[PDB]
């Protein structure tokens, strides 16, 4: 352990040894009857600091009219229903001024709040999974061959899982027990994520920060994070009671920022 | 041209409607076959990565009479490539006149996601 | 001059006796050589106090993305040309991400500046007028006759004046002596103006404000002010200079505010 260092780079060295609403814009959802909302990485959404930002022009924070709550489609809960995905920034695309805001300019940073909603009665019974995974570089169902951009996500169209395995030429591996990345899907509890017991929950709240390892980056060909909704315990109940059981998803933009204004894309 | 001094040699003329574009090139230097050979461009090649502000200069070799306004306009790289002047005015942009001032300096700003960019 | 009321009510009492250039967002003009830049009535534009704004709902400020300089379209001067004119918003209705946050709001303040530029040479020969003229209600050509929205302002094209009358069964009168409102052309020089004499002029800018009965109105039915361009001296040249002068209309929206969020109008 004497500690000397003959060279003069670092790289040369050693080893180092209710009524609870959320009122974002002209719109409001409600409630959590006063459970729990999950924050991200424990990093709240903020902006841009000076020792990021490497652009130099100035940027663009519309605070308002960009950052309110876009209600997405709504999807059927079945019994034999594998999953679903959506892809960010990709399913926020077309909706209001924040998807007019992203055919204008080059670079975007935002964060997000994703509220998924379904309800049911004390009669039902089952579980989901919802869960936010940023990276998920997903593999193609017909090996050594490549995939269409429009089979990992159309714009804001609830992209689904299956129960057998994908026999696809063009698409990705939809096997629902491998969730699309060769990984073990009992292990996506890594990634910020909660659970709806339909006994006790009724509702899911997560707040995701900006995950990525650039200041900002592009937002019209890299997703930044996926949000996957896996039902593990399945949805059952009496043939007398109601059969459609919705789930709804509702996601607003948190503090974003946009830089290089130029004329429209995305080509 | 390149084996000649017409290469240095942009060309303006009075026109028939406006709007026409004069020259336009990519803002890739020490790999675009403009500004490959020129000064900057040779310095690059000696590198593999470059970050920071270019600054174009400009300096119309006219008549002392004569009077026009250009629109130099730089675009950051998105989608895609403008093709008019009215979608090369909402990127970054000068008016300069020839008639007032026969040099104008068009500093090109980093705009980019990485904090260097491959040569 | 006794100065008593008799009675409680106010209506009810007797009668009371080189280099300066403008770099607006990623936008720069070049230059005015030291000569003058015409403000309004005197008055900068400014935002909405607190004593206005009728509206609860919070405002949507971009001051990048909307306030930089647009450039309009290109006319051609000739001898036998009459003017032109451009109403506003509707000129601005379809540029950048200006154009689209009219569509997505129901009211819209904003002031403008106006930087019309035609070079010539010391051997050309001319004067224009570029005057400002709020509220200017113009006559329809046809008498006790309707006429259409598309033949006052289309979407930034520059309608133009004529020498002679008009007998159009659907527009407005645009003999350029009467300037489309019943009024001599000689005394516009009320309104915010600036000449353009091709022997010493070059440019001229102007710099309106908001100027309006109410605080925020919208801007998809109500022509907020007018900007007409007429020549007094007509172009002359000689057969052998160049014949083919442009006029070039560069505008710009500043303190640009939005209410009232909802869906992409206009109907």
């Amino acid at each position: 352990y004497t500690n000397i260092n003959y060279y003069k780079d670092s790289a040369s060295n050693s080893l180092n040894r209710r009524v609870r609403s959320i009122t974002l814009g002209n719109s409001t959802i409600t409630t959590q009857e006063c459970a729990n909302v999950v924050v991200g990485y424990g990093v709240w959404p903020t902006y841009l600091s000076d020792h990021e930002a490497t652009a130099v022009d100035q940027p663009t924070q519309p605070d308002v009219a960009t950052c309110r709550f876009y209600t997405l489609e709504s999807v059927k809960w079945e019994s034999s229903s594998a999953g679903w995905w959506w892809k960010f920034p990709e399913a926020l695309s077309d909706m209001g001024l924040f998807g007019q805001n992203m055919q204008y300019h080059y670079l975007g940073r935002t964060g997000y709040t994703i509220h998924v909603q379904c309800n049911a009665s004390k009669f039902h019974q089952g579980c989901l999974l919802v869960v936010c995974v940023p990276e998920a570089e997903m593999g193609a169902a017909t090996t050594d061959h490549a995939f269409n951009h429009t089979k990992l996500s159309n714009i804001g169209q609830a992209m689904e899982f299956s129960a057998k395995k994908s026999t696809d030429q063009t698409g990705p591996q939809t096997a629902v027990h491998n969730a699309g990345m060769g990984v073990a899907v009992g292990n996506l509890t890594i990634f910020p994520h909660q659970w709806i017991n339909l006994r006790t929950n009724n509702s899911a709240t997560i707040v995701m920060p900006y995950i990525n390892s650039v200041p900002m980056d592009n937002m019209y060909r890299h997703y930044n994070f996926t949000l996957m909704v896996i039902p593990f315990a399945k949805l059952e109940h009496s043939p007398q009671a109601s059969t459609y059981v919705p789930i709804t998803v509702t996601v607003a933009p948190m503090c974003a920022e946009y830089n290089g204004l130029r004329l429209a894309g995305h080509q | 041209h390149v084996n000649s001094m017409e290469a240095y040699r942009i060309p303006v003329r009075p026109q028939t409607s406006s709007g026409e574009q004069v020259f336009g090139f990519q803002l890739q230097p020490g790999h675009d076959s403009v500004l490959k050979h020129t000064l900057l461009g040779e310095i690059l090649n000696y590198y593999a990565n470059w970050s920071g502000s270019m600054k174009l200069t400009f300096m119309y070799c006219g008549a002392a009479m004569a009077t026009g306004k250009f629109l130099i306009a730089y675009s950051p790289p998105g989608a895609g490539v403008p093709g008019s002047r009215r979608d090369a005015m909402l990127g970054t942009h000068v008016i300069w006149d020839v008639g007032l001032q026969s040099s104008c300096v068009l500093c090109v700003p980093w705009i980019s996601q990485t904090n260097y960019r491959y040569v």
